[PDB]
């Protein structure tokens, strides 16, 4: 009996070109 | 105020047991269930409406919404002789219903 | 965590009931949810209340607020319940319990309890 | 410090959300390239803020919603996810459902707004 | 929408009330505000409570609440009022009504009502 | 609780009628008036203190603020012999007052 | 889809406000013109958000305030506006009062903040 | 008008905060310089809004917090500060503690979130 | 600000108790916190309630609500308290007071007080 | 309400007094102390637990948290004999406790 919780500032990344 | 209707339930081993609870007000999906074997302090079986407590056999399950809730005990193995209680955790006066007894 | 209840089994109406609970396996000061609850042969289990071991704040069952105090002793790593008016209806089995409920977890720890007669 | 919690469990890492949030804002040819880069950082920031607003989350690093979790997105325990897994692992674990979940979050907020159009308490 | 009340008006002091209202022109399952109100010489109009036909939840007048429930059976477009601890004080004319109250609109629909003597 | 002071009114045809209601607490402009024609279920006249309901004649009006409210009829036509009720919609206990009666003289 | 509600009545159109919001944030001379266009999109977005902030409606798609409606701005049945009129028609009908209403919304929020300085619990 | 309150006392000046907020938003070399200036104005605006978000003051002009005032930052009477000083004077008096105070506000909000995660509805 | 209470020094149970407070130094119509406090030998100090002179709204101590009202008068720059049911138990010195509480300031103004026998 | 513990105090001139008050519920630091000299209306001394009111001597101070608060003075002067009251203000029904007396020997 779980629900979605939204987090902002999560320490993740993905490869990118900038 | 919480009411548990099957005050006395007596069932042969292998027969699935159904227990129930009706709240006077919505439980807002925060009902828990407890098992009290004679001579023992109560233990938590189910901690959220369908969420099973740690160390508890898969035989224990439940459901409900609003004010209507149930507890299901699959198999009803001989060890499960106890008083079963409903507990409402979504308000301050965390009422326990009057537990009912299940006898093998 | 392990919880052990202790205190006089027999009290009179004019006396204050005083029950303590020793706590082993963790620190009182780092946990919320330290509580007192009770059972009566003629009554379902009901709450007395709880105290935040860290903050000192409490919550009590409204029907018992006028005569009930819950407090802690973090140096003693224990806590206690005091009921300052005693009646026939207070005969009950009293329990020490720890209620942990957070967004990510839920569990209880219960002591064996004590029998108190008025 | 920034990304210090990257190898920590989700539970532990949820306590450092603020430090990550604070690091998002901090020759003609060269000048255009730099303006390009600055504008994009702003646009990405604003898109995340708009999504949170749409979902009913505003000014919060942690926000709860009414969308049930689907066992088909991820069938794991709470202790498993929060204590024995990192956010990087989790992000990979459910990357397949990112858009599904986002769509549901929006629908939930829209229903909430419809319910708020009633003056009747709806009890 | 048209509302029609029903149920027996002859009630013993030892039994419950059971009044079922028929709804015609819309569905119970698509609306809210389905409610009961009663009229008695000692009190011109006393709200009893209402039910949300979409979710099934209810709200009751706190003074009556302890002994009253409202429920629906949408397959026949009907809903009903049940009171358990019914006494002489509960003699009244009972009405079925639909209360619509939203940001953009307000209206009531009332049925003719029935009389119950306890 | 709220009460209505002019328990009985008696007016000549075409005469202006004033009815009143006094709340113990603010209703924050959520108040309605109902007319219970003899033998009929009550019907809504005015809502949100002064908003006229669809189907209600322009002779019906009203006002008020906070706790003090009024219902008025600019010309009492012979038809409007009824009990007039005050209804509170600003809290859960949707209280009705004890409606007063308007007699035609 | 986007603007599919353009011909809908105001009541019905208001059911889908998110779709209209989520679509707002999507050679030297060419490069400069494009940067100018991106910047304006951001500046206009932020201007509208600031007004919602000032009026006390931050984070909401539908917000109730205390400014009363003036019969001189428009005098129609509430049902006439919400059921027999579209948002385009309405906007034209009251375009003359847009600035008056905005001014009043700001004044109302300022009074509300003054009332919150009370500490007698505002009664 | 804008900054008309500059010589007013802090108390009186705080009566008109909106006017100070509404005035924050609005040849290759010339074009780049102007884009430079506009992008920067946006970045500053957002930076301050992010801090209000972090401190738990999003969407407000006046916000109460849980951080105690330190006598070491400024030891003055409450009536002295609010009735006999302007905001410019005040800013100079505590300019050395600006970052200290901001740091504490951030810690306070983080603790508040940790308390919310508790579910016993107790601090 | 200066506050002066006046009214009957004795009120019988069937009579309405009425105390009017004159206000000098400011206008009622500008401030809030205009209030009454009761003092009796069996109760050190009891709060009665207050009125907002700008909006005219009031807040009463709920225990007195069934029989209490407070109102203002612009003309005499005064305000008054009335008790709709008098009982011997409510014998007290009634005080007129002004309570100023804001984010930036706090103070009280109290009047002499008037003893009323019931 | 709240309990005042030291119902009667009696001090040699020059000694400091300590008074204490136990709230029934946390006051959330909105406690005020008042001084009522015989024949006088109460005077405000302290507010928000420890803030001193304008015109009040620095002989007076106070402290505490939650439900447990004190009122203290550095020394007792002959002019400081009064009944001292504990005033809660973090809920509408503002409540006063039963003030105690500080007598001088
Ligand atoms: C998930 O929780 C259950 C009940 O506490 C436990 O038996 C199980 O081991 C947990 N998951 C894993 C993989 O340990
Ligand atoms: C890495 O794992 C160890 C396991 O013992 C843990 O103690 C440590 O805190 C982890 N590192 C981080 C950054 O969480
Ligand atoms: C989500 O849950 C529904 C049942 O409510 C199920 O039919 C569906 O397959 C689940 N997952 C996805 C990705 O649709
Ligand atoms: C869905 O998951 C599978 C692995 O089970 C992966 O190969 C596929 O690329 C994923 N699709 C998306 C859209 O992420
Ligand atoms: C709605 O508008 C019509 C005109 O089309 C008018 O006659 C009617 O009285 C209005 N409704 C109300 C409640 O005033
Ligand atoms: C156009 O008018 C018709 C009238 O019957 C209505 O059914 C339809 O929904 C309207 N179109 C839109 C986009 O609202
Ligand atoms: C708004 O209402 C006022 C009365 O409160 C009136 O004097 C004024 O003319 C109306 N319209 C406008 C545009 O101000
Ligand atoms: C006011 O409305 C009329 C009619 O629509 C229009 O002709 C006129 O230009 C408008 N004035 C303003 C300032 O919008
Ligand atoms: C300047 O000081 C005087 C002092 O009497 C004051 O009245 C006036 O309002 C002040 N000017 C401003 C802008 O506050
Ligand atoms: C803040 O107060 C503490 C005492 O509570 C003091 O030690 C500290 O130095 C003060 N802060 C600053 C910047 O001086
Ligand atoms: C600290 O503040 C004083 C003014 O009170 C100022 O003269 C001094 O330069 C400041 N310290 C630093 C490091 O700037
Ligand atoms: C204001 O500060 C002065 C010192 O400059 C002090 O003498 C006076 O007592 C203070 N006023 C208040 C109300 O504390």
């Amino acid at each position: 009996n779980l629900w979605v919780t939204v987090y902002y500032g999560v320490p993740v990344w993905k490869d990118a070109e900038t | 105020r919480m009411t548990q209707s099957p005050a006395i339930l007596s069932l042969s081993p292998g027969e699935r047991a159904t227990l129930s609870c009706r709240a006077s007000q919505s439980v807002d999906s925060r009902l828990a269930w407890y098992q009290q074997k004679p001579g023992q302090s109560p233990r938590l079986l189910i901690y959220d409406v369908s969420s099973r407590a740690t160390g508890i056999p898969d035989r224990f399950s439940g459901s409900g919404s609003g004010t209507e809730f149930t507890l299901t005990i699959s198999s009803l193995e001989p060890e499960d002789v106890a008083v079963y209680f409903c507990h409402q955790e979504n308000d301050w006066p965390w009422t326990f219903g009057q537990g009912t007894k299940v006898e093998i | 965590v392990q919880l052990v209840e202790s205190g006089p089994g027999l009290v009179r109406p004019s006396e204050t009931l005083s029950l303590t609970c020793a706590v082993s396996g963790d620190s009182i000061s780092t946990n919320n949810g330290w509580s007192w609850i009770r059972q009566t042969p003629g009554k379902g289990l009901e709450w007395i209340g709880y105290i935040n071991g860290r903050s000192g704040s409490t919550r009590y069952n409204p029907s018992l607020q006028s005569r009930v105090t819950i407090s802690t002793d973090t140096s003693g790593n224990q806590f206690s319940l005091k009921v300052n008016s005693v009646t026939a209806a207070d005969t009950a089995k009293y329990y020490c319990a720890f209620f942990w409920s957070t967004y990510y977890k839920r569990f209880d720890v219960w002591g064996p309890g004590v029998r108190v007669t008025v | 410090g920034f990304l210090g919690a990257a190898g920590s469990t989700m539970g532990a890492a949820s306590m450092t959300l603020t430090v990550q949030a604070r690091n998002l804002l901090s020759d003609t040819h060269w000048g255009i390239k730099q303006l390009q880069a600055r504008v994009l950082a702003v646009e990405h920031y604003l898109r995340d803020q708009q999504l949170l607003g749409i979902w009913g989350c505003s000014g919060k690093l942690i926000c709860c919603t009414n969308v049930p979790w689907n066992s088909s997105w991820s069938n794991r325990n709470l202790s498993e996810i929060w204590d024995n897994m990192t956010w990087l692992q989790w992000d990979k674990e459910i990357s397949n459902y990112t858009q599904i979940i986002y769509g549901l979050l929006e629908e939930s907020q829209n229903q909430q707004e419809k319910n708020e159009q009633d003056l009747l308490e709806l009890d």
